[PDB]
Order: structure tokens, then sequence, then C-alpha cells
RNA sequence: GUCGCGGCGCGCCGAGGGCCCGACGCCUGGCGGAGAAUCAGGGUUCGACUCCGGAGAGCGGGCCUGCGAGACGGCCCGCACAUCCAAGGACGGCAGCAGGCGCGGAACUUGCCCAAUGCGCGGCGCGCGGCGGCGCGACGGGGUGCGCGCGAGUCAGGCGGGCCCACCCCGACCCGCCAGGGCAAGGCUGGUGCCAGCAGCCGCGGUAAUUCCAGCUCGGCGAGCGUCGCGCGGCGCUGCUGCAGUUGAAACGCCCGUAGUUGGCCCCCCGCCGCCACGAGGAAACGGGAGCGCUCCAGGCAGGUUGGA
RNA sequence: AUCCGGUCGAUCCUGCCGGAGCGCGACGCUCUCCCCAAGGACGAAGCCAUGCAUGCCUCAGGACGCGGCGGAC
């Protein structure tokens, strides 16, 4: 064959079953309205990521305290939900986990965090700046209003060097 | 651009060489070229290769061919790069 | 079949994220509505 | 128990299931074999065929009214059907000779709504398709 | 006889062998696995095509050369089809790569190159394979503004590349598709008057139509939406988990009875099954999963003493 | 680990018909930018014009030829 035939691919979002009920119609339209959303798929990719490290806690959860996949997975799911902020330090406990939210996951978008820090005044004028190469992230710029920012990473959220704006 | 450094030297007395890595830093503007830098990193035995911008700029990486003798770059060297140089052109 | 047709014969706002957002403060009682318009 | 049980019967509950699968009349139609041999469209799709004839087919008890349908040849096994044609006035892009692409109503081979004896719908006439040609964003020659 | 064992073949002798734990026969729009689609758990359906194995080269057969072939980009014959010709003869096999005809609802360029990954001989070869072209099958990211700066394009130089291009860097200019009675989110004017038409299902239309044909407004998903067919789900309407059998569909008119299924209580500390646990041994890709900022991402196996557990 | 509309003057059931989700193809309409990527398989293993898909190295200037290895992957 060709070798393109070897590589992956994968989709990364889940529609819901009922597409007409109202009341989660207008509470995904507050949710377009808090945060610069273009569409639904955004949604669904958030609800999506969550579907995922909500499986693996309750597979664990059904395990034992001391069995080593508990203790090899869970301290690998906590670490990484702590780089990126999706949950805190206080909480270090796998059943922390469960009760997550989505909107954690919204809270840690750089255009959420740009927003935080006051460097735009609003979510909508922040895409904007986004899609105009005005913010870099550690000195590297970075066009993707929906890039997930660590901890580490957002003491050093700025205006480019090179722009209008310096 | 004003910054040029170098790691991952390995010597090769086999094809009589020297191989590198080489980082080329130009925050806010160009490098102008490849033909340009060859200072920093004789000139006529350096073979520059492989170079990549990243995102946004301010950034370059590439490999570095040294050779000591002269026949062995005109041995050990594939036939198109020998001609990028224009050091043969058929 | 002589009468088929016989009815038929004798017969930019803001785009993507700015349209929800539109949405959003306009929703935010039906929105069709007689009495609103 | 009206069922047998026991540790060393799946056999027989193997061999009751593989019998009583067949009751369904889901299944029956799905996978025994005649009604993919009695399909016109033998299991496609859809399927091109020319037209024969024009013709008008009275409604049903409740509802009055002419509908408009076409006798459509199959080019692949030479079989007659009919063939209804919907969106107001578009019996009028059908001539005698006029090779036409044919689809399903839905409900997978029943008849819908008060067409008696209908199961099948012109989707293309001529190479052309007939919504776009009643929405008027295509025309046909002459 | 074979490389070799064998009813593999031949002579002689005997009457065995298989079966409701489904033989034999018939049918299959039957290549097998690794896997894939769906989704609480248990399941259902499909395995053309990437890796592994098998079989074929129009259909039957036969064979030579070789370590290795019952070879078809080798040979010989029969059949069914075509090819050139001075009429005596000679001659063919795209289920290889492009390309064409036919058929079908349905599927791309008669491009450039051995620079890479590998193979034969060592320097070449190679439609393996690589690179471009066509490509809304499908996946992933970003737009059609924000309160005042950008991208898409244009022209140059780099970088890249067998050679060109795309990406990246530096310089100067600059929606749509379906709907609006219920299921199911979203309601005023004109036309038509059981006609034209709508309507998956309930139903709508008889000259005041919340449904036809239009105008305005409004709803949903969105660079993507609608229609047709099929698989899974819905479905505890196939039921092992887990259905129903007085009257809704459904207990043989009754008794005997083989195969099958099932069978009280008791000895513990042996053997032989089943069963539970832990090992050894064999394939990767896929699927999970440890670590790593292709700017994010679908990815990939990277990288700055390392790593692919 | 979810249902909803349809049998009646009204009511509770059995029971099917229809709707709502994901995937694979085909058809229609429509389409700004970038990355990845399938593509004559679907009772025609039907028929093929043209060009290309296998070559590389002991004895004389070189070819040519002989000999050799491969063409069974
Ligand atoms: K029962
Ligand atoms: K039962
Ligand atoms: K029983
Ligand atoms: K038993
Ligand atoms: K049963
Ligand atoms: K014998
Ligand atoms: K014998
Ligand atoms: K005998
Ligand atoms: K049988
Ligand atoms: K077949
Ligand atoms: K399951
Ligand atoms: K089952
Ligand atoms: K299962
Ligand atoms: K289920
Ligand atoms: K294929
Ligand atoms: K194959
Ligand atoms: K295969
Ligand atoms: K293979
Ligand atoms: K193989
Ligand atoms: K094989
Ligand atoms: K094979
Ligand atoms: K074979
Ligand atoms: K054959
Ligand atoms: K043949
Ligand atoms: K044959
Ligand atoms: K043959
Ligand atoms: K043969
Ligand atoms: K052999
Ligand atoms: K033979
Ligand atoms: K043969
Ligand atoms: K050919
Ligand atoms: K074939
Ligand atoms: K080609
Ligand atoms: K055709
Ligand atoms: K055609
Ligand atoms: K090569
Ligand atoms: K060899
Ligand atoms: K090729
Ligand atoms: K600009
Ligand atoms: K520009
Ligand atoms: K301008
Ligand atoms: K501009
Ligand atoms: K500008
Ligand atoms: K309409
Ligand atoms: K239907
Ligand atoms: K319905
Ligand atoms: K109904
Ligand atoms: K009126
Ligand atoms: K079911
Ligand atoms: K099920
Ligand atoms: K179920
Ligand atoms: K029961
Ligand atoms: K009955
Ligand atoms: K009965
Ligand atoms: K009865
Ligand atoms: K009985
Ligand atoms: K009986
Ligand atoms: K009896
Ligand atoms: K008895
Ligand atoms: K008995
Ligand atoms: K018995
Ligand atoms: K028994
Ligand atoms: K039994
Ligand atoms: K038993
Ligand atoms: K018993
Ligand atoms: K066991
Ligand atoms: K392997
Ligand atoms: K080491
Ligand atoms: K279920
Ligand atoms: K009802
Ligand atoms: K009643
Ligand atoms: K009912
Ligand atoms: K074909
Ligand atoms: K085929
Ligand atoms: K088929
Ligand atoms: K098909
Ligand atoms: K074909
Ligand atoms: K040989
Ligand atoms: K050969
Ligand atoms: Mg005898
Ligand atoms: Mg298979
Ligand atoms: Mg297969
Ligand atoms: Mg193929
Ligand atoms: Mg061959
Ligand atoms: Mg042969
Ligand atoms: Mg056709
Ligand atoms: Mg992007
Ligand atoms: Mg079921």
């Amino acid at each position: 064959p060709r070798i393109s035939r070897h590589r992956n691919s994968s989709k990364t979002y889940s529609t819901p079953k009922k597409p007409f009920t109202k009341p989660r119609l207008d509470a995904e339209l507050k949710l377009c309205g808090e945060y610069g959303l273009k569409c639904k798929r955004e949604i669904y990719r958030a609800r999506y990521m969550l579907a995922k490290i909500r499986r693996t806690a309750r597979n664990l959860l059904t395990l034992d305290e001391n069995d080593i996949k508990r203790r090899f997975e869970g301290a690998a799911l906590l670490r990484r939900l702590h780089m990126l902020g999706i949950l805190d330090e206080e909480k270090d406990q796998l059943d922390y986990v469960l009760g997550l939210r989505i909107e954690d996951i919204f809270k840690r978008r750089l255009q959420s965090v740009i927003v935080e820090s006051k460097l735009a005044k609003s979510v909508h004028h922040a895409r904007n700046m986004i899609k105009a190469r005005h913010i870099s992230v550690g000195g590297q710029i970075v066009n993707i209003p929906s890039y997930m920012v660590r901890i580490s990473n957002t003491s050093r959220v700025a205006i480019a060097d090179t722009s209008s704006l310096a | 651009e004003i910054t040029v450094k170098v790691r991952k030297v390995l010597n090769n007395p086999l094809l009589q060489r020297q191989q590198c890595v080489v980082d080329v830093l130009h925050p806010g503007c160009t490098y102008e070229s490849k033909e340009a830098i060859k200072a920093k990193v004789d000139q006529k035995n350096i073979v520059l290769y492989g170079f990549k911008t990243s995102f946004g700029g301010g950034h370059t990486v590439g490999f570095c061919n040294a050779y000591q003798n002269m026949d062995a770059l005109m041995k050990y060297e594939p036939g198109f790069r020998k001609i990028r140089c224009g050091l043969i052109e058929a | 079949l002589t009468s088929a047709g016989k009815v038929r014969k004798c017969t930019r706002p803001p785009r993507g994220r700015a349209y929800k957002r539109l949405l959003y403060n306009k929703n935010f009682l039906g929105p069709n509505n007689l009495l609103i318009r | 128990m009206s069922k047998t049980s026991g540790l060393y019967t799946a056999r027989k509950l193997r061999t009751v299931r593989r019998v009583n699968r067949w009751a369904d009349k889901k299944y029956r139609k799905a996978h025994l074999g005649t009604w993919l041999k009695a399909n016109p469209l033998e299991g496609a799709c859809m399927a091109r065929g020319i037209v024969t004839q024009k013709i008008g087919i009275s409604a049903k008890q409740p509802n009055s009214a002419v509908r408009k349908a076409v006798r459509v040849q199959l080019t692949k096994n030479s079989k007659k059907i009919t063939a209804f044609v919907p969106r107001d006035g578009s019996i009028t892009y059908i001539d005698n000779n006029d090779e036409v692409l044919v689809a399903g109503f839905g409900r997978a081979g029943r008849a819908v709504g008060d067409i008696p004896g209908c199961r099948f719908k012109v989707i293309k006439v001529a190479g052309i398709g007939l919504l776009a040609l009643f929405l008027r964003k295509r025309e046909k020659r002459a």
C-alpha cells in the first residue's frame, strides 16, 4: 500500500440523543454567551473530553485501594489533571474527580485566561485578539482560541514582543 | 542571525566528517540565509541542510556536516547537495 | 392530467460567534409572538 | 421454569433460540431471502428506468384527490413499477422517453399515506434533479 | 511409487466405517483470522481492501528448466473469443501501472523520479515504493469582527524539495440547507376552495386553511444541511441475565416409554476429572495505557544524561 | 441503565405502526483558509487499442556474444 494507509484518525465529540429539549437548549446558549463559542460542536467536544476522564475514575474506584492499577493509573490521572488546572491541588483524592463539570474545562482556555488577567475587555474582544497573533505564551505566539494553558505556563502569557501593540 | 549555537556533535573518522545540530535565533527579524550564517558555524567544507522555521518565527533548527578534506566531500556527499552548493553543476 | 400546477400558476446580519452573541443578548415571551411583532 | 436450566443445556438453549427466531416478521423479512428475490430494486438504494406512460391515481377513502405518477420499465431487470411525482406542477417535466432515477418512499417497501399501490418515487428526470427543477435552480433543454 | 509416511496405487483377504452429541444430501449475491460498526452489564451484525495465511491468472488439462514452479509479463494441446496477411502463413491473454469500452445507483492522471524505505546482481536496475495531479467518501483546526487592528489574496527574497509546489519565516501593497398543528425547538397578509397540493404516523384542503402555494417574522444544525437503502440501538417485540401461555396469540385428548436433561441425605486427610489462582510460550498494527507543547488538534515516537514502560 | 404520537363517547391493557441516536454507501443543494486522508470491491474472475512494470556482472578499444547470478521474491 501507501504509507498513509497506516495513519490513525478519530472523532472527538458526541451529539446529544434528543435535540429539541428546551431547558438544555437555553442552558446550551448561556454557555455560548459566557464564552465566545462558535457553535455547538465546541460544547460537544468538551463533554466528550469529560466523559473519558469520568470513565477512568469509576473503573478504578470499583477496585481496591491497594491494587497496583489504582496506585499507577489514578496517580497518573491526578498528576495530569493538576497540571492543566482542571483540578486543583487541595483535592488530591480520586473521588474528587467525579464531581467535575465542563465549566472547569472551559476556564483554562487561552481566551479565558487572557480575560482573567484583563488583557482583553471581554471574551469576544479576546477571540479577535487571539486571531490577530497579538498574544504569546511563554515567548511563543499562539493563534488558537481553544488552546489549553498549563499552570506552569500561565505566569507567562503576554502580548507578543513583535506586534503593533508594543 | 546574531545568535548561533551548536549541539549533538559527533566525530566520524569513518566518513571523515563531524555531524552537528545547529540552532539559529533571530528574535524579531529574519536571518537572511544559510549562506550568511555559514560564517559563524574554512567555509567550503560546511554542508548545511534540513532547516525549519517554527510558528511565529524567531527559531530555526538545522544540521551540519563538516568535512576535513575536499575529496571527502565529493565522495561522501549526495549528488544533489553538491549541485545545491554550485560545486559541480554537472 | 390537465390540472397539474393550477394553484402554482395562479398565485446581512452578523455571522458565526457574533450571531450567537446576538441571540444570547436578544433572549437573555415567545420569540415569534404576535405582541412583540 | 418454562425454560430449561441446568449446567449442561447450552445446546438446547441454542436450538430453541435458532428455531423461534424465525417467528418474528422483521427477522423473517430481512433474513429469509424471498424478499430479496421479489424486490424490484434487488436490494439497492435507487434504480434508473424509462417512462412508459403518464397516469393519475385516485386517493384512498377519507381523502379526495388525483395523484400524478408514471409507469416505469427498469433497465437492469425489465420489471414494471409505478412511481409518484411530488412537488406541485412537476409532472410537466416527464416526457414519454425520459430516463428517470427512482428511489423509495421510506417504510422499506410499504405504501405510505393515501396512494394505493405506490412504493417508489422519481428523484431525477433525464439527468436533472427534480427538486431543483421545482425550486427553479436548473431547467430542461426543450 | 514418492523427498517421504499413508488405500496414495495395484493384487489378495475380511465386513467394516458414520448417524437426532444431526450423518448424508442440497443451498450460499461463502475466502479465513488479526479485526470493525453499535453501546450500562449480558449481547447483535459484518468480516471485499493495509498485516498474516490460502487460492487463481479466459476455461480445461499437460510439461520443461531449475535448490525451489504443475510458473502463465515460460512452453504444448482442446474449447470460446479476438489480431496482421500478397491467402502461402504467422500470432494473442491488463484479477500489474495509467487508460478505454461495456455494465451498474456507485469509483481519479494514458504525470515526474530511483533522492528516501527495501530487493537482485554492485553499479545499475525496478509503475515495489516515493513525489505531485483529480478527490465535500470521511476526520481535525481557524473565519465572515472587535472597538480598530487583522486574514484571504498580490508581488519579491528565504527555507524545503531528485526537480517544482504546499506549509512555515522576512519585506512592500490589500453563510447555506431544512422547517414553523402534535410527536418536536419555532406565527400576521394574499392566493386556492376535497381542486391543485401536503402528510414517515395522527391528519390538512369543501370558496375566515395555525398544515397547500407565496410574502414578512421567527426556530434548528451550520461549511455544511436534506433525501433513499442497510447494520446496530430504541426492543425485556427473541428474553442466559430477562418475555408470554384461565379469558388478549399460545399446555399435545390421555397413559406408557428409549435417547437427552435432571436426581435426597451421609465418611476426609487418597486417585482421576471439572472449577479457581498464579506461571511458561507464541505478532505486530488496532484497542487500552506510562512519559513527551507536531503553536492547539486529528497525529506521531519523539526529544534535551535520555526514552519508545 | 431515559422514551414519545396512533384503537375509545371516555378508561386501563396486550399489541404492532410511526418518531427521536450513531455508522456505511448513493442522490440533491451549497462551499472562504489550512492539516490528515479513502478512492471500478458490491451475483460483469465481462472485453481490451497504446506505452511502461526485470535486470545486473569468465575469457578482448569498446560494443556484441559466450559464461554467471536473479527472474519461484
Ligand atoms: K412462561
Ligand atoms: K418464560
Ligand atoms: K421449556
Ligand atoms: K447438573
Ligand atoms: K422461546
Ligand atoms: K498398502
Ligand atoms: K487393492
Ligand atoms: K473387498
Ligand atoms: K444438519
Ligand atoms: K460473491
Ligand atoms: K455490553
Ligand atoms: K442475547
Ligand atoms: K458484551
Ligand atoms: K442493550
Ligand atoms: K479499497
Ligand atoms: K487480498
Ligand atoms: K487480504
Ligand atoms: K498483507
Ligand atoms: K501475506
Ligand atoms: K502469503
Ligand atoms: K495473498
Ligand atoms: K497461488
Ligand atoms: K481458475
Ligand atoms: K487462463
Ligand atoms: K485457467
Ligand atoms: K488454463
Ligand atoms: K492450466
Ligand atoms: K517447493
Ligand atoms: K500438470
Ligand atoms: K497446469
Ligand atoms: K496493456
Ligand atoms: K476482480
Ligand atoms: K500513475
Ligand atoms: K451506464
Ligand atoms: K450511466
Ligand atoms: K532509491
Ligand atoms: K537471491
Ligand atoms: K508509481
Ligand atoms: K493586515
Ligand atoms: K499577506
Ligand atoms: K483595503
Ligand atoms: K489588511
Ligand atoms: K492592513
Ligand atoms: K411546504
Ligand atoms: K418511515
Ligand atoms: K409518528
Ligand atoms: K400518530
Ligand atoms: K382566504
Ligand atoms: K430488538
Ligand atoms: K439490544
Ligand atoms: K437493553
Ligand atoms: K412466564
Ligand atoms: K389465532
Ligand atoms: K390459534
Ligand atoms: K384463538
Ligand atoms: K400439555
Ligand atoms: K407438541
Ligand atoms: K406421553
Ligand atoms: K411416562
Ligand atoms: K418413565
Ligand atoms: K428417557
Ligand atoms: K443420559
Ligand atoms: K434439556
Ligand atoms: K445428565
Ligand atoms: K429430577
Ligand atoms: K479451571
Ligand atoms: K511479528
Ligand atoms: K543507558
Ligand atoms: K438498553
Ligand atoms: K393512543
Ligand atoms: K374498549
Ligand atoms: K394502547
Ligand atoms: K467494477
Ligand atoms: K471484482
Ligand atoms: K450486495
Ligand atoms: K452498494
Ligand atoms: K468490473
Ligand atoms: K535461478
Ligand atoms: K522464471
Ligand atoms: Mg467382502
Ligand atoms: Mg475474515
Ligand atoms: Mg478480509
Ligand atoms: Mg481494489
Ligand atoms: Mg509471475
Ligand atoms: Mg498455468
Ligand atoms: Mg447507471
Ligand atoms: Mg488551525
Ligand atoms: Mg432485545
